[PDB]
C-alpha cells in the first residue's frame, strides 16, 4: 500500500523480564535485618579499600 | 460505630529511609537473552573447524 510504511507491528507476546518480587523482599529483609548483624568474624573486609 | 483515624505514620513522617542495601535485577523470561547463534567447534588435527 502506497506511503504506509510507517506501522510498529511486533509479533508474539509482550517482552518483558521477571523480578520475582517475593523472594526479592524476602532476601533483602534477611540481608539487610540479620546478614548485616553477623559477629565480626564471619564478615569479610572487601578488596582494595581501607578500614 | 467507625470513628475517624488518620494512619500514624502518614500524619508525622518518620522518614526511616529504605532498607535497600540489596540490588534487584530483573531478568529475562530466557534466562540467557536469545540473540546472535554460535557454531560447535572441535579440533581436528591442530586448528579448529566447526
Amino acid at each position: 500500500v502506497a506511503n504506509s510504511d510507517n506501522n510498529y507491528i511486533g509479533k508474539g507476546n509482550l517482552p518483558a523480564m521477571e523480578i520475582n518480587l517475593a523472594a526479592n523482599l524476602w532476601r533483602s529483609f534477611l540481608y539487610s535485618n540479620v546478614a548485616l548483624y553477623l559477629p565480626d568474624n564471619l564478615k569479610f573486609t572487601p578488596h582494595n579499600i581501607q578500614l | 460505630q467507625a470513628m475517624d483515624s488518620y494512619d500514624p505514620e502518614v500524619r508525622v513522617i518518620d522518614n526511616v529511609g529504605v532498607e535497600d542495601e540489596m540490588p534487584n535485577y530483573c531478568f529475562p523470561l530466557s534466562g540467557v537473552q536469545i540473540g546472535n547463534r554460535s557454531h560447535e567447534v572441535q579440533r581436528n588435527q591442530q586448528q579448529w573447524q566447526n
